[PDB]
């Protein structure tokens, strides 16, 4: 048969738009994630001393709620989910059921030293030495616990994130 | 306080003839659930398969002696039974359960590097 | 194109093919709605929403409640779809032909200068013509509310 | 008079439907966009019920299904009470000394209900205590 | 699997590099290879970059898809799993993921033509540039997938772009490349099971008369497995498939007994007589009208190709591994889809097939 | 209402018999458990249990070590067989 | 095709679905009565409607309040 592919032709998160297509599909996929980075709703996963934390900033002195954050407890209602705490191995195999629940698109966050890598215990019989063993992981905010502070800025660094997704110009230009 | 569904109180058994007895019956009772065993954790096994394995599980273990460890062996059967039958254990881990499992000669073993 | 045929010729399906409850609860509100909305054109606005009010108010949203409490279990197509076409083939309901064919008309009147609503007229009524109706459906009322505690409460 | 208006309104509000049925279906990227991994239908793990994250496997009382029982005689009295809204004028006096009466006899209903306790949701099958006695032998 | 899955601990690649392997094969361990693992993200990808991952070897995977790369971390340790954002016009990207890598594995393989390829720039142009660009960084063994049914001289446009695959990859790898021919897997969220499942499938007695010679997913993940480690296994072409044979229609109707699914066949949708030129027509408006994958011109031709073992490759035996059956599969990868639950086990498969073939 | 009789129970009851291994085809009321099929007691287990799945009659501690032949559990059956309640959709329309 | 009784077929298998088919059937006496009233132009017409309406109303309840006691009385054996 007849082939010829280009060879500089660039990635897509480093490709220019061209024509006006480039600029609809760009102009869906910055529409679509503008909604999803300001209603950001995570689930109520608090399990330990993490969890503390993940309260403080819902108060008035932080509060999320300006930001567009309402956290929802069902993993229906709930496109993120912080996992805030030490994940036993008695909980892992509920934690992979709660994840798996999400509607897509879904994103975690690893908040604290056990979500991360185990923490202090981390040679302990009974738990899980870092929940990327059970579920995919899109940021990591470290701190024992990380201060209220932290996990904003672990948030706000995912929102930058998610305005970069391209998947309605991903359809056009690589698929 | 209420003590939960199938549930028995802990004693020492002081006789060699009546443990005879109740692991029997208790080896009734895992038969009996047969059924349930599947459609509750949603096993790919069917129901002659779990009896086939619980069965191994029972024929596997039978020639035990000591008595003070006899009981200890009926307690965590016990435990056993009440865990699976109140439906406690995870769905995975009584897929894994019956998922686990001849050896090699010294230079397979030499060759990739033995233990 | 009369459009409420072919939301009963639905009605006409869905019934014969209903299996557990749910069906048959969905086939009373179905049956409602047509009636509801066919009383609101046509005849009558009055008993149009007099239906909503007491028959899906009152009625059917008890008729899921106790459902909810009874249990929740469980020929081909060429011949559901030939019922219905054989079914479907007389809908005249009367037998008077020069009745059904041949259209009238009613001349207004301007003595009742006391217009009032049809509501107005059966308070007018029912209060003072027929007052003793009234006073046996409220006795009769009366023995429901006795005669369901009786039933269900087992003390 | 006149409901063409509100007819108008009807059509909208039924077209508006399908509009919400329909925009999701159009809008929200393919599964192959997010992760691919399966669709709704084969995502059982997804599609499936939620149970606090374990998995698990309505028997109401007499008085919640005793009070619902109860609505409709209450409600039927009621809505047979819109004739006389609109006419507590013309029948006059007759009409007011009829309606009390036509209340009076539903009022001996909630009387009965009253005092039979048939509306409390009863807790008899805990909460007993005893007094401990002595018996010297 | 097992415990350890290298046959010997040292293993010396063609480019001279001296591996040895590490620990006793948990997920903490290592093998010391890089298994570039190009096509990663789709179905077989996931299976292959699985089972590289758990023993050790670091796995590159280059990605177009930026939310679907993401779940593919799991299954290894930290740092084993690797990834690269490119295309296949993007030759510098491509040239990334094999800088380090001892071992490249293709599974690029479509079969819709969409508005930026076609079906020979894939299986073709894709497969080509990055067999001979992976030649050129020194990469010791280049494994290859193709279809069942590669024929360079078949009308169907996937058989006749895979059939060149072959071709134009031994041009340029070399004599080190091998290639190997999967049956239709079964297995999760399979493609080849997805059609059978499908209630609205217009041109059901078309599309599924077809025969084919299923194969278990997990089998041809450990097959490419078993080769990826072993040096003797290059410069072959391997057919791998089930024994016992089965075709879609008899599935069709073995699956849908499973789920129970009276007049409800008839209504839903399950069988579809449609004309011939309608199947036809419909394909190819939808070729423009479309946004996702859709049914294809080409899939209307396979549907009259039975699938054809070829006598000059290598079963599964040829690597030590006996193939499994359907039958004590096809159960399980459909009980998603399904008082007391009837699990119809590997013999009872046949009664259920018993029942199909009744009239 | 019980609509097993002695047959009936006899007739089935062979056909569990021959699908676990016995010493001997060859069984009817006389013929015993643990001696003419040779079974222990896990062996024996799974047969009654087996009953127990066909005949829907659940075998209590009682009669346990007590069983000796198979006429007994025959005749068990009768004495111990009910038909499950029916909801109220099967009893009465 | 009514003379065949086919609107037997149409009716559910349960105790709950005998009960939705009587109160179609008065359904059908009000319309009538309805539809009478209104040519007419007759007011005790509608009166008899609102009746009709009420007393069906009624015997909905009493039905299901049997029914609701009936169904307990299976599931009546409280022992714990
Ligand atoms: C706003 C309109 C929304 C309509 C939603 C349902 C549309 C389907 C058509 C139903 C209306 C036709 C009239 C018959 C009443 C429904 C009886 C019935 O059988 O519904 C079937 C419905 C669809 O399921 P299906 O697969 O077709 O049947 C086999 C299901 N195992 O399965 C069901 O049991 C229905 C589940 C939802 C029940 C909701 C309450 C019923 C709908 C009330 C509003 C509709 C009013 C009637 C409109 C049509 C009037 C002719
Ligand atoms: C496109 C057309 C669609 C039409 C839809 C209906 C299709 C036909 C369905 C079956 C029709 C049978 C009934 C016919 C109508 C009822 C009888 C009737 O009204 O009379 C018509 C017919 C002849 O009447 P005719 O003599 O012409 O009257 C003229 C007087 N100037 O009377 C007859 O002689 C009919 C013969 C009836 C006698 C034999 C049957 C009766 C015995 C079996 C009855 C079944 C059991 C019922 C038991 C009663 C319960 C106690
Ligand atoms: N049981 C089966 O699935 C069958 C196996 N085969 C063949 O085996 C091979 C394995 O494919 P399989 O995983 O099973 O099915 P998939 O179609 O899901 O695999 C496609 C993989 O190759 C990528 N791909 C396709 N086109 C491009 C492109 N222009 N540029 C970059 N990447 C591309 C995809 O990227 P991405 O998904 O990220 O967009 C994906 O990673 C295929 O060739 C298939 O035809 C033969 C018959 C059926
Ligand atoms: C009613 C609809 C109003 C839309 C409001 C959201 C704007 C938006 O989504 O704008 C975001 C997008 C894209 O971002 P950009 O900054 O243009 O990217 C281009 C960056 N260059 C120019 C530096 C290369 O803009 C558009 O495609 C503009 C056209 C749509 C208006
Ligand atoms: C009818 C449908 C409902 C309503 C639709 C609108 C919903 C809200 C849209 C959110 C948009 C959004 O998010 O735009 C804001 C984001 C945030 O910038 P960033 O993501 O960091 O990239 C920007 C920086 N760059 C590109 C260098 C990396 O982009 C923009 O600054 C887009 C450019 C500004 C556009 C201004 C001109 C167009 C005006 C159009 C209005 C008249
Ligand atoms: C009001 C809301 C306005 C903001 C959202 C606009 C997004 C619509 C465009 C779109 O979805 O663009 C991407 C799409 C298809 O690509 P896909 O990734 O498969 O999309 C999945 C969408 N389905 C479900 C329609 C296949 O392209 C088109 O066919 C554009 C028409
Ligand atoms: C709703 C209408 C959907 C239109 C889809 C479309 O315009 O698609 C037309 C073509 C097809 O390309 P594709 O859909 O990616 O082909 C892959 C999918 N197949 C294999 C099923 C065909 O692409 C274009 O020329 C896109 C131009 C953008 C038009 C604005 C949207
Ligand atoms: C679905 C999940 C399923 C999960 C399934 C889980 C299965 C749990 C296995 C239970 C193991 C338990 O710890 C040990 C036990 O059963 S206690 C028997 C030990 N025995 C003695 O200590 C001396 C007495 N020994 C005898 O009486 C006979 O050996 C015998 C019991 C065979 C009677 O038979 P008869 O004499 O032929
Ligand atoms: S990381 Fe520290 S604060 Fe967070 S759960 Fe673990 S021990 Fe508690």
């Amino acid at each position: 048969y007849s082939s010829d592919l280009p060879t500089d032709i660039p990635v897509l998160s480093k490709r220019p738009h061209t024509n006006l297509l480039d600029y609809t599909f760009t102009t869906f996929d910055k529409m679509k994630n503008w909604a999803r980075k300001s209603s950001f709703w995570p689930m109520t996963f608090g399990l330990a001393c993490c969890a503390v934390e993940m309260m403080h900033v819902s108060a008035p002195r932080y509060d999320q709620d300006r930001l567009g954050i309402i956290f929802r407890a069902s993993p229906r209602q709930s496109d993120i989910m912080i996992v805030a705490g030490t994940v036993t191995n008695k909980m892992a195999p509920a934690l992979r059921q709660v994840y798996d629940q999400m509607p897509y698109p879904r994103w975690v966050i690893s908040m604290g030293s056990c979500a991360n890598g185990g923490g202090y215990y981390h040679y302990s019989y009974s738990v899980v030495r870092g929940v990327d063993r059970i579920v995919p992981v899109d940021i990591y905010v470290p701190g024992c616990p990380p201060t209220s502070e932290a996990l904003m800025y672990g948030v706000f660094q995912l929102q930058k994130k998610m305005m970069d997704g391209q998947t309605h110009r991903m359809w056009y230009r690589s698929y | 306080t209420n003590p939960t569904a199938f549930a028995q109180t802990t004693r020492y058994v002081k006789d060699s003839t009546e443990m005879r007895t109740l692991v029997l019956n208790l080896y009734r009772r895992y038969l009996r659930h047969s059924r349930g065993f599947v459609n509750n954790y949603n096993l790919d096994i069917p129901a002659s398969q779990v009896r086939t394995k619980i069965r191994q599980e029972f024929e596997r273990q039978r020639f035990v002696k000591d008595l003070p460890l006899k009981n200890v062996l009926y307690m965590k059967a016990q435990m056993e039974f009440q865990e699976l039958v109140n439906f406690w254990k995870q769905q995975c881990h009584v897929m894994q359960y019956f998922e686990s499992i001849k050896g090699d000669s010294f230079v397979q073993k030499f060759l990739k590097g033995a233990q | 194109m009369n459009l409420e045929i072919l939301d009963l010729s639905i009605l006409g399906f869905y019934s014969l093919i209903s299996s557990n409850s749910f069906e048959s609860i969905a086939i009373l509100v179905a049956t409602i709605m047509p009636v509801i909305t066919e009383l609101w054109y046509n005849y009558s606005q009055l008993f149009a929403l007099l239906y909503t009010l007491i028959y899906v108010g009152a009625v059917v949203i008890l008729f899921v409640f106790i459902l909810s409490v009874i249990n929740e279990k469980e020929s081909g197509l060429f011949i559901l779809i030939l019922v219905l076409l054989l079914d479907d083939l007389d809908d005249n309901e009367s037998n008077d032909n020069d009745y059904n064919n041949v259209y009238i008309t009613d001349y207004a009147d301007w003595f009742n200068n006391y217009n009032e609503s049809d509501l107005s007229v059966i308070g007018n009524l029912l209060f003072t013509e027929y007052a003793l109706l009234l006073l046996i459906i409220s006795f009769i009322l009366l023995m429901s509310i006795i005669g369901l505690i009786l039933i269900v409460k087992k003390d | 008079m006149l409901q063409d208006l509100f007819n108008n309104y009807v059509i909208l509000v039924g077209i508006l439907g399908l509009i919400f049925l329909g925009v999701n279906y159009f809008i929200v990227e393919s599964p192959r966009m997010d992760e691919n991994n399966g669709n709704i239908s084969d995502y059982i793990e997804k599609s499936g019920p939620f149970e606090c994250g374990f998995s698990s496997f309505n028997p109401i009382p007499i008085a919640f299904i005793l009070v619902a029982l109860l609505f409709l005689p209450f409600d039927l009295e009621v809505s047979s009470m819109l004739p006389y809204i609109v006419s507590i004028y013309s029948v006059g006096i007759y009409g007011l000394i009829i309606f009390i009466l036509f209340l009076l006899i539903l009022i001996v209903g909630f009387i009965y209900e009253f005092n039979t306790k048939s509306l409390s949701i009863t807790t008899i099958l805990h909460k007993k205590n005893k007094a401990l006695v002595k018996n010297l032998y | 699997v097992s415990t350890f899955p290298l046959k010997s601990d040292i293993n010396i690649t063609k480019s001279g590099k001296t591996l040895l392997s590490v620990g006793q094969g948990g997920r903490s361990s290592r093998t010391g290879f890089t298994a570039t693992v190009f096509g990663g993200t789709g179905f077989l990808g996931r299976v292959v970059v699985s089972k590289l991952a758990k023993h050790g070897t670091n796995v590159v995977v280059p990605f177009r898809n930026d939310r679907a790369r993401r779940q593919l971390k799991v299954n290894g340790d930290l740092g084993v799993v690797n990834f690269v954002e490119f295309d296949i016009r993007n030759l510098k990207s491509i040239e990334d993921s094999v800088k380090y890598s001892d071992i490249v594995i293709n599974l690029i393989g479509t079969e819709h033509f969409s508005k930026n390829f076609s079906i020979e720039d894939v299986n073709i142009g894709a497969a080509e540039r990055i067999a001979k660009a992976a030649k050129e960084a020194g990469v010791s063994r280049l494994i290859h997938v193709s279809s069942y049914n590669a024929n360079p001289s078949s009308s169907s446009d996937f058989y006749a772009t895979k059939g060149i695959g072959e071709q134009v990859v031994r041009d340029n790898f070399g004599p080190d490349a091998t290639i190997v021919r999967p049956a239709p897997m079964y297995f999760r969220n399979s493609p080849f099971l997805n059609e059978l499942l499908q209630i609205k499938a217009l041109g059901g007695n078309v599309i599924f008369k077809k025969e084919v010679y299923p194969v278990h997913a997990l089998q041809v993940g450990e097959a490419i497995e078993r080769i990826a480690f072993d040096d003797a296994t290059a410069g072959q072409t391997y057919e791998l498939f089930g024994k016992e044979r089965y075709s879609k229609k008899e599935l069709r109707e073995m699956i849908k007994h499973i789920i129970h699914i009276g007049y409800y066949p008839y209504s839903a949708g399950f069988y579809l007589p449609a004309p011939e030129p309608f199947l036809y027509a419909f394909a190819l408006i939808r070729q423009y009208i479309s946004s996702q994958p859709r049914f294809n011109v080409d899939q209307l031709k396979r549907s009259h190709i039975n699938q054809e073992i070829d006598q000059s490759a290598k079963t599964f035996t040829d690597l030590g591994m006996v193939p499994d059956e359907l039958s004590e599969y096809l159960y399980r990868y459909v009980k998603p889809h399904i008082q007391n639950r009837t699990v119809y086990s590997k013999e009872d498969i046949e009664k259920l097939r018993d029942y199909v073939n009744t009239p | 209402a019980s609509t097993l009789t002695k047959e009936d129970v006899l007739t089935r009851s062979v056909s569990v018999l021959r699908g676990f291994e016995v010493k001997t085809k060859d069984i009817d009321l006389q013929t015993t458990f643990v001696q003419d099929l040779g079974m222990d007691s896990l062996d024996l287990n799974d047969a009654l249990v087996a009953l127990e799945e066909e005949f829907d009659v659940v075998f209590d501690d009682k009669t346990a070590n007590e069983i000796k032949t198979v006429g007994e559990v025959v005749d068990f059956v009768l004495a111990n067989y009910l038909p499950t309640e029916q909801s109220i959709n099967h009893t009465i329309r | 095709m009514d003379l065949i009784l086919l609107m037997l077929v149409a009716v559910g298998l349960n105790i709950i679905d005998i009960y939705i088919m009587i109160e179609i059937l008065i359904m059908g006496c009000t319309v009538n009565t309805i539809y009478s009233a209104s040519l007419d132009n007759d007011m005790i017409g509608l009166i008899y409607s609102l009746i009709q309406i009420i007393i069906a109303g009624v015997e909905s309840a009493i039905g299901l309040s049997i029914l609701v006691n009936y169904n307990r009385i299976r599931n009546s054996e409280e022992i714990e």
